């Protein structure tokens, strides 16, 4: 029946909510506050539960519905894009990588590339970060190169203007 | 209107040729570098915050001003397609 | 000041209650004010009675009888204002008494069941559905009665038509095609017109001789004798004619349906349908329609008269039976009440449907309350009508007058049953009957023309929607005050006259004097004048009646005038017109703008927020004043006092003025001295030049307000906290974010300031591998929450004047699911008059300010007083509205005479009276000039030289006598101001009233560089902090196509809109001063190709030599 | 234009310019003379009759009661000449005088409207349009494809020229000048792209598909899509 | 690299249907709520139509650009941003054929 | 040329981005270069409503 | 001609038939997905009906449903009209009609692209202005020529760079 | 025609 699949429990669950609802309206003349649905339902029913269920039960909206005056208005034109980098973003990652790459080459590859690749290439642990050299030379170059890099970047303020 | 537009129209066989020439000329005026022009001498492009149009305001306004002179040459097949870009790179430096 | 109104027309009766249409239509719709012992039983109670006696007898066990006792609704859940603060629908609760009977000993009466929450009306006449005040518009259609009409294909003879509404209910037609057939159709297929009569009891001999002796067509009736010789068997025979393959036996079942109850209608017995009967055809109708179920033998006083008249209509002149459908006696108006009663009925049917099922479901006898009633149908039904009905719309309160209009405008379009948009040109035009019933001017410019329109001045809906209107009774050559509200139809029977007819009191004064029989202008004698028009006013609408000399203005551009006032924006400085028609006063009173006094008394306290008056009755009440309230559209509605402390009050005297009233008078815009000449080009086709001096004074200025909202949402990534905390850069922005979170009241918010702050989380736990490095480097300030904060959208904001913070929901507010909390922020701003604005007089002269000139150099009069606005003459000849040139004249007088006047619609001021007032003016203008010490300029004489050579001044007279002449013509001498020299030739000037028009959301001058894009179609898309692109349509493509704009057009289709990689490399290139790349394929195409591939079609691009090329760069190949 | 009632004879305004660009049946059609000869008329009660005849032959044409005849018993009437009063159907005028006549009838009778209202547009423009109303021709003596077919005129000047100039093989392609209204002219053109643009696109495609139609990009709409 | 000069519509051979396609859509499940992610093998399935997340894979075994184009082992994923998701085609194979309504019901039934 | 009066008619505005696009834009699409109508070889830059009125008097 | 009969139904891309997060917990998806399910479910139920055992009235009954569904995604409405569920007795949009709506007869139904460097405001007579020019609001010129300005910003001391210049004008 | 009736007719 639905677009988003829902297991047979959320189904018999949600049906009881609506069932319980109808019965509740029979009394109050007040579309029950979620407080009253929790009760009526039973053992572990609480507001947070009814609210959620009433949300999952909310089927999707048709991406293509007659909008505003019905004339000729589809609903999809109104939804913005979220992965695709609007030009502002393409420009950002241009300079960012252009100059993030300049700093990477001018630094000692030992602990800079370590933290650049163990944080930037694939996902990445201090001790397990450096090849053969232990943590005393990691922390050593990490924190000393990272600050020299940051304090000169302080002089020639390129990075200061927080890129994103 | 814009400088000797008629004079310009008269140089070409077709209206749409004067548009192609100027547009491509402005293209290269930027690409190889901006001094590619033939007319820096005594009187050339100018702007007033300071007179500095001498460097890079409108490419196209130049192209027209040069074409209005008889130095440029626009043909259907003047110089072999790929070989030009090569020799223009060689001779006109700040790219 | 003072007031003089010209040439009277004996006003016989005052204008009716204006919002009456919507106000009391809901009165007779729901009768809550008076219990069920009161007789008015239409609407709700009617609808109720209509579907309550639910008879369900046998299929298993039955004999069910649920009966209605009394309907009673009374205690509103919440109040009006709270309904707007909180999103709430102001509705009254309704529970009627119900008692179900049993075939077994017992009748359980379970008294109440609150089903259906039905909205209530505001005292003004507008609703409140969800946060916004809404209005129910009226409609028009074919009223239920029998009519007869011609035949278009075959020029021969016309056919009859029986029209029964509701929809469920047959629709009959009688047509005769003599080679051997007669046609009578109910749903569709025809049958003998006689087979039916025979069924009812009309035999060939009694029928043919009495009905058609004078009608030879009777021969078609007695034709198929074989069947006409068996009565009751004909009943079954016809049964057989309809076709399912049904049981011959069904005693009196289907004959019942075209008999008494359902299909024909329950419209009130007596006047609803029987009206269209006795006058049009067939004289009697008791029992609602062709109805009877007493002996099994049916009676039809309607079936024979219809043919009767077709025989008659075809034969000669019984009367001339031709029905002009567009006769208002045929096209009825649906007032609000009816609109609801119908949806209320639809719900009742939906209710009565489910209940029928539960008469079998309930085990034994206790089944009265829950077993028979369920409130979710009536709820969804009615609720859908006030919130989704195409008919109910946002109230348009740009300014009161507006709402009033929108309160009473009759639209075509609607139910769909009446008039869809397909047809129109016959409906769209103005009909002879539209007189005093519908304005001929109010319709909307545009596609939707003539179909949507507001009603007239005195025009009012008699009990059943037939726009009728008042008319006096002239007996012989004697006129009277007994006014008859005459239906559209009866009006044709009499010879009516116009009010303009010279009158001494009760006497008619000229032998040949105009009157109009039925839609046609007729010069009648004083002895034939049966009835007279009430007032010229009843001819048009309120909205139009506000125009000064309507009389001299082309009905076409007077419409513009009427619609323009509907766009009048309330100005902090409101002024009434120098010249008014006379309804200004009653518009603000029938509308509920100003606050009037109940009975007499004295004033106790006069706050800026309350006037607690104390009546002489020994009682005193506090009258709050909606200080600054937002109007649905964004105009200020402030009630500002006009009475001082301890003051006498007339019963019904203004205590406070409405949004736009000066002093009880309607006021929109301000009277300003205007010279009517050409300036440089500043007023070239329809431009207006304005004097800075107008801005110096706070003249054209108006206050605006807009509510910005933002929700704290509950994401599965972590609740969106709403705090003063704005994660990434400066406290300078946090200043005005005074209270932690929201912005402080009285703060100046400019585009791009935090109005409110909130915080959401982004990416999953690990956002950017590269940017995480940068953060560790420069300074690890890790607070992963995102800045999603309601900021001031481009375009502008002003000062914050009010804020509302509704947390999850403990008041009596229900928050939507997911919604953690809402935060609104009302902002207000002053809109000064500026060059972008547009002002227009009531006549129709519309235009935009092109230049604000320094009072230093615009046209100035001899005495140092300069002109405020300079209107271009040229705009007057083409259009035809001299009325504006007449207003300007009467104005000139009013300026020097320090008085205002009232020139009625067509009886008002008359050229001699105005030249007369100008005469009096000349003495105040030039008289003082004499005494003050000086005479006439070298300039003043010079212009007189170019005036006589022109022909405006009688040569030979003296300059002081010549200028009087010149002035009486309405024009005076004017000097440049920028040269001091005079303007060769007199130029008119004067007090013209001009209003300023409301700025739509369009006004906001859009401008977009780069910005969002659409998800599926990637084209520029308008957003929160970026404007959104302008459409390049076909017509515009061709424009470029026509030119040799090859690339410019490619650009518009690639780099600028769809070329995904294009626009990017485009931007960047520009950024470095490089040229934009040349276009990649447009997602436009790619979407098509695939959409095409979706279907079995294979679209493949090719090469030089028929060889595949690739549009989808490399994403389609499965190497 | 007009409405069925008594005798409404012509059509004015835009409605007409529509009736003209799309070769349509005027209500008040004027019977043209398929033959160029001399005139002869008759008196019987019900229907009139105008007879055109040459030393060769004669032809009768029914001219019902409303018919207001412009010609008189006596002189000559060129082919496709107005014999009735009023409007003319371009197709008839085509088959009578020829392409050369319809063409110039269409053009001028179209400017008849504009001129009357005030508009002064050069003939050039209406010509460009009308021209492409006749760009199509019907086949009656095949070579490559079956006879009844409607195909582009010069596309036949292609196959014809080549067939005849080279030894013919044997086929002189005999065609018939075809007239179609502007709306249909374009409805059926070379490039399916453009045809998909105009209304029928479900069909346009279907057939462009089956035939494996290759769209040579010439023309702006088809080329703008891409 | 070659100037597109001719476009051509032609019928789709069932073998070309599959030539264009990637994997079959064999189950009706859109997106399961708990994890808003392509579910069994249905309309959306990062392996049939493409990687939803920009350059990363589904399980996270492989995450960045350098190895651009190699596919994951437990969860099928070759990547370029979500766009390849947007252009790729999947197919369904019908039990017993049916036909195009476009060809069956067009005034002149191209099959009739 | 554009049927436009100043009663509120709003005009849209676009920007030529390539050097070519502007080349064509101002060479063959600028206003002052297209003075005579494509319909008739009769001027369209004809002194309108006020200019005549003036030059006449 | 053998191909006119369908046995392999091409499925339109996914990002072209999105599934998106709207507001609160509401999800919006392309109508097409409700039709696709239909097809998929019927196609599957078919297979399972063949293997389980096959009463032939039941196999044709579904082979029909299947056919109807195969129509639906392609073109809805040429025969019977599909509706998801009460709320919108609105024909589910369909491939065929998506394409059509594109260029079909209506005023421009859905015909026209929106340009990236545009803008519109109220016009006003510019008497002194020459044929040559036109008065444009600077405020408009700004986001119109924003990128063009950004770099000349950089070409002059006003701003160090491109992102600088951007926030400088935010 | 209308797919419910002929199936109903079919197995009924
Ligand atoms: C199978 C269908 C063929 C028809 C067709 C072109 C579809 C194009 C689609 C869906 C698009 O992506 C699309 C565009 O590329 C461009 C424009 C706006 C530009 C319009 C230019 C029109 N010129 C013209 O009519 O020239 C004579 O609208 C659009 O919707
Ligand atoms: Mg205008
Ligand atoms: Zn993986």
């Amino acid at each position: 029946a639905r677009t988003i699949r829902i297991p047979v429990h959320m189904v018999e669950t949600i049906n009881k909510l609506s069932r319980t609802a109808r019965q509740l309206q029979q009394e109050l003349g007040r579309e029950p506050t979620y407080e009253e649905i929790a009760e009526a339902m039973g053992p572990g029913w609480d507001a947070k539960r009814v609210e959620e269920t009433l949300k999952i039960a909310q089927e999707p909206v048709s991406l293509e519905t007659p909008i505003g005056d019905e004339k000729d208005s589809f609903y999809g034109d109104f939804i913005p894009d979220e992965h695709l980098p609007s030009p502002v973003d393409a420009a950002t990652q241009s300079l960012l990588s252009e100059e993030l790459e300049k700093a990477l080459s001018k630094l000692s590859e030992r602990e800079a590339m370590v933290l650049k690749l163990r944080k930037g290439l694939i996902d990445g642990e201090e001790v397990g970060a450096f090849f053969g050299v232990t943590r005393e030379r990691i922390r050593q170059i990490e924190n000393k190169a990272l600050r020299k890099l940051k304090y000169h970047e302080s002089r020639t303020r390129k990075l200061r203007d927080f890129l994103d | 209107a814009e400088p000797g537009i008629d004079k310009l129209f008269g140089m070409v066989d077709s209206k749409y040729r004067l548009t192609v020439v100027v547009a491509k000329r402005a293209q290269q005026l930027l690409r190889h570098g901006f001094k590619n022009t033939v007319l820096e001498p005594e009187e050339r492009p100018k702007m007033q915050t300071l007179e500095g149009l001498f460097d890079d305001p409108n490419a196209v306004t130049w192209a027209m001003k040069e074409l209005l002179t008889g130095r440029l040459v626009f043909g259907e097949n003047l110089v072999p397609e790929d070989r030009l870009q090569k020799e223009m790179e060689r001779l006109y430096p700040v790219e | 000041m003072e007031i003089k109104r010209f040439g009277r027309i004996r006003e016989v009766i005052p204008l009716p209650p204006l919002t009456e249409i919507q106000v009391e239509s809901y009165r007779r719709a729901l009768q809550a004010d008076v219990p069920p012992e009161k007789r008015e039983n239409v609407g709700i109670q009617a609808a109720f009675r209509e579907t309550f006696p639910i008879e369900e007898e046998d299929k298993g066990k039955g004999g069910l009888v649920l009966d209605f006792l009394e309907y009673r609704l009374g205690e509103p859940p919440f109040p009006q204002d709270e309904c707007r603060e909180k999103d709430l629908t102001y509705q009254a609760p309704l529970y009627a008494r119900l008692q179900l009977i049993h075939k077994d000993t017992g009748l359980i009466k379970e008294d109440e069941v609150f089903l259906g929450h039905i909205p209530l009306m505001t005292e003004d006449g507008s609703f409140i559905i969800n946060g916004a005040d809404r209005v129910i518009v009226s409609q028009i259609h074919r009223s239920p009665g029998v009519y007869f009409t011609p035949d278009p294909a075959r020029p021969g003879r016309y056919i009859a038509s029986i029209i029964p509404l509701p929809k469920r209910g047959p629709w009959i037609d009688l047509e005769v095609e003599p080679n051997g057939v007669v046609s009578m159709k109910v749903n569709k297929r025809k049958f003998p017109l006689v087979l039916l009569l025979r069924v009812l009891g009309y035999d060939q001999e009694t029928l043919a001789r009495e009905l058609g002796a004078y009608g030879e067509l009777v021969q078609g009736l007695m034709d198929e004798s074989v069947f006409a010789m068996r009565p009751e068997e004909a009943l079954i025979r016809l049964f057989t004619l309809l076709r399912p393959g049904d049981p011959p036996k069904r005693d009196k079942a289907v004959a019942y349906v075209y008999g008494l109850i359902a299909d024909p209608r329950r419209y009130d017995l007596g006047e609803a349908g029987r009206y269209k009967a006795e006058e049009k055809l067939g004289i009697r109708l008791s029992g609602r329609t062709l109805a009877r179920f007493e002996d099994g033998e049916f009676k039809d006083e309607v079936f024979l008269p219809t043919l009767r008249y077709l025989f008659a209509l075809t034969a000669g002149v019984p009367g001339h039976e031709v029905d002009d459908i567009d006769h208002l006696g045929n096209r009825r108006i649906r007032t609000v009440g009816e609109l609801m009663t119908d949806q209320f009925r639809v719900g009742l049917a939906r209710l009565a449907r489910g209940v029928r099922e539960r008469m079998l479901m309930g085990s034994e006898d206790s089944l009265t309350p829950a077993k028979l009633v369920n409130s979710r149908p009536l709820e969804a039904a009615i609720r859908e009508f006030f919130s989704r009905s195409q008919l109910s719309q946002f109230k348009d309160e740009t300014n009161p007058l507006s709402s009033l209009r929108h309160k009473r405008r009759i639209s075509a379009l609607g139910p769909g049953g009446l008039t869809r948009e397909r047809a129109g040109f016959d409906v769209r035009d103005v009909h002879r009957t539209h007189y005093g019933r519908i304005c001929p001017v109010e319709t909307p410019e545009g596609a939707n023309i003539g179909l949507i329109t507001s009603l007239a001045a005195y025009a009012r809906v008699d009990e059943l929607g037939f726009i009728r209107t008042p008319y006096r009774r002239v007996v012989g050559g004697v006129v009277t005050d007994e006014v008859v509200y005459m239906t559209a139809t009866e009006e044709d029977r009499y010879t009516i006259a116009q009010a303009n007819t010279p009158l001494e009191g009760n006497r008619i004064a000229a032998e040949r004097v105009v009157a109009r029989r039925k839609g046609e202008p007729v010069i009648v004698s004083p002895e034939e004048v049966e009835f007279m028009d009430v007032s010229p006013k009843q001819v048009f609408s309120v909205n139009t009646n506000l125009i000064p000399f309507l009389e001299h203005d082309d009905a076409n551009r007077a419409l513009m005038g009427s619609n323009m006032q509907t766009q009048a924006v309330p100005l902090i400085r409101a002024q009434a017109p120098v010249v008014m028609t006379g309804l200004e006063e009653r518009v603000v009173r029938d509308s509920l703008a100003a606050l009037y006094a109940e009975e007499d008394g004295e004033v106790a306290k006069v706050d800026g927020n309350r006037i607690v008056v104390r009546y002489e009755d020994g009682r005193l009440v506090e009258y709050p004043l909606r200080r600054f309230y937002r109007s649905n559209q964004g105009t200020a509605l402030d009630q500002r006092p006009r009475v001082v402390v301890g003051q006498r009050v007339r019963k019904g005297d203004l205590l406070a003025d409405g949004p736009a009233s000066e002093n009880g008078f309607l006021a929109l815009g301000q009277n300003v001295l205007v010279a009517i000449m050409p300036f440089d080009g500043y007023n070239f086709e329809d431009a207006i030049v304005i004097s800075e001096e107008l801005l110096k004074r706070d003249f054209y200025t108006s206050i605006h307000i807009e509510r910005y909202e933002i929700e704290a949402r509950d994401t599965k990534l972590g609740p969106e906290r709403i705090t003063r905390d704005i994660p990434h850069l400066s406290e300078a922005a946090l200043r005005d974010l005074d209270e932690e979170g929201v912005v402080r009241i009285g703060a100046e918010v400019k585009p791009g300031d935090i109005l409110v702050g909130r915080t959401s989380f982004k990416g999953e736990s690990e956002p950017t591998p590269e940017e995480r490095l940068l953060r560790s480097i420069f300074g690890e300030k890790a607070r992963d929450v995102k800045d999603t904060s309601l900021r001031v959208p481009p375009g502008e904001g002003g000062i914050v004047v009010r804020t509302v913070r509704l947390r999850r929901g403990d008041p009596g507010v229900e928050l939507k699911p997911g919604v953690r909390e809402v935060v609104r922020v009302y902002v207000a701003q002053k809109r000064k008059l500026q060059v972008g604005d547009k002002l227009a007089n009531r006549h129709g002269n519309k235009g935009v300010v092109a230049k604000i000139l320094p009072v230093e150099d615009m046209p100035h009069l001899p005495d140092g007083t300069p002109v405020d606005v300079i209107l271009n003459p040229l705009g007057v000849p083409s259009r035809m509205n001299l009325g504006q040139i007449l207003e300007t004249h009467l104005g000139l007088a009013g300026y020097f005479l320090g008085q205002r006047y009232i020139s009625p619609i067509f009886d008002g001021a008359k050229e001699p009276e105005i030249k007369e007032l100008l005469a009096q003016a000349f003495e105040v203008y030039f008289g003082k000039r004499k005494g003050e010490g000086f005479g006439v300029d070298k300039r003043e004489v010079e212009v007189l030289r170019r005036a006589e050579k022109l022909g405006l001044v009688t040569p030979g007279k003296t300059p002081e006598e010549q200028l009087k002449e010149l002035f009486l013509q309405g024009k005076v001498v004017l000097y440049d101001g920028r040269t001091g020299e005079p303007i060769e030739g007199p130029i008119v000037v004067g007090q013209m009233f001009i209003m300023k028009l409301y700025h739509m959301v369009e006004d906001k001058m859009h401008a977009r560089s780069t910005g969002p894009y659409s998800l599926i179609t990637q084209q520029p898309l308008g957003g929160k902090a970026q404007f959104g692109g302008q459409r390049f349509g076909e017509m515009e493509v061709w424009a470029l196509e026509a030119y040799g704009a090859a690339h410019t057009l490619q650009e518009m289709l690639t780099l600028k809109s769809d070329d995904i990689e294009g626009r990017n490399a485009a931007y960047e290139a520009i950024i470095k001063g490089e040229d934009v790349p040349e276009p990649s394929v447009p997602e436009s195409f790619r979407v098509l190709v695939k959409e095409l591939q979706a279907l079995a079609l294979d679209v493949q691009t090719l090469d030089e030599k028929d060889n595949p090329v690739d549009i989808f760069e490399g994403l389609a190949s499965k190497r | 234009t007009g409405g069925v009632a008594g005798a409404a004879d012509i059509t004015q305004g835009l409605p007409r310019v529509i009736e003209l660009f799309e070769a349509r049946r005027p209500k008040a059609k004027a019977v043209i003379s398929e033959i160029d000869g001399v005139v002869r008329i008759e008196e019987t009660e019900e229907k009139l009759s105008v007879f055109v005849e040459s030393e060769g032959f004669s032809k009768e044409y029914k001219l019902p009661k409303e018919a207001r005849l412009l010609v008189k018993d006596g002189d000559y009437v060129e082919a496709g000449q107005p014999l009735t009063r009023g409007a003319i159907d371009p197709h008839q005028l085509l088959e009578a005088k020829g392409p050369e006549a319809v063409e110039r009838y269409l053009v001028e009778e179209i400017q008849k409207v504009y001129r009357a209202q005030g508009v002064k547009l050069h003939d050039k423009h209406i010509e460009i349009v009308v021209r492409q109303m006749m760009k199509y021709v019907e086949v009656t003596d095949p070579g490559d494809s079956r006879l009844l077919e409607g195909q582009v005129l010069e596309k036949w000047d292609v196959e014809a020229l080549n067939e005849r100039l080279i030894a013919e093989g044997k086929t002189p392609v005999a065609w018939k000048p075809l007239l179609m209204g502007v709306t249909k002219s374009a409805l059926s053109t070379k490039s399916w792209l453009s045809a998909a643009s105009f209304q029928n696109t479900t069909h346009v495609l279907t057939e462009a598909a089956i035939a494996g139609k290759k769209d040579e990009l010439i023309g702006l709409k088809e080329n703008v899509i891409l | 690299k070659k100037e597109v000069r001719k476009v051509r519509i032609a019928l789709a051979s069932p073998e070309k249907i599959r030539s264009w396609s990637y994997g079959e859509v064999e189950k009706p499940e859109t997106i399961n709520y708990r994890t808003l992610k392509p579910e069994r093998d249905g309309l959306f399935d990062e392996r049939i139509f493409g990687p939803i997340k920009d350059y990363e894979c589904a399980c996270g075994k492989y995450k960045r650009q350098r190895f651009e184009g190699k596919v994951c082992e437990r969860c099928g994923v070759e990547v370029t941003k979500s766009i390849v998701r947007r252009y790729r085609m999947g197919h369904i194979e019908l039990a017993t054929p049916a036909a195009h309504i476009w060809f069956v019901k067009d005034v002149p039934s191209k099959i009739g | 040329a554009f049927n436009a009066d100043f009663d509120g008619d709003q005009m849209a505005v676009h920007v030529p981005l390539s050097s070519f696009a502007q080349a064509e834009a101002r060479i063959q699409m600028l206003s002052a270069h297209n003075l005579l109508s494509p319909a008739s070889g009769e001027p369209l830059a004809k002194p309108s409503r006020d200019i005549i009125l003036g030059l006449y008097y | 001609p053998e191909w006119m009969i369908l046995e392999a139904v091409p499925v339109l891309p996914p990002d072209l038939r999105p599934m998106v997060q709207v507001d609160g917990g509401r999800f919006a998806t392309s109508d097409l997905n409700d039709l696709y399910r239909r097809l998929i479910n019927r196609n599957n139920r078919l297979k399972k009906l063949l293997a389980q055992g096959a009463p032939e009235i039941i196999i044709r009954n579904e082979k029909r449903m299947l056919q109807e569904a195969v129509d639906a995604l392609l073109d809805n409405g040429r025969r019977g009209a599909p509706v998801t569920n009460p709320g919108s007795d609105r024909p589910l949009r369909s491939l065929t009609d998506i394409l059509s709506g594109k260029q079909g007869r209506f005023r421009q139904n859905l015909l026209g692209k929106r340009v990236d460097y545009s803008g519109r405001s109220v016009i006003v007579v510019g008497p002194q202005l020459k044929l040559h020019q036109c008065g444009l609001p600077k405020r408009m010129a700004l986001e119109l020529f924003k990128p063009f300005l950004l770099k000349k910003m950089e070409e002059k001391g006003i701003a160090p760079n491109v992102k600088a210049a951007r926030r400088m004008l935010e | 025609k209308i797919s419910t009736s002929d199936p109903v007719r079919q197995y009924l």
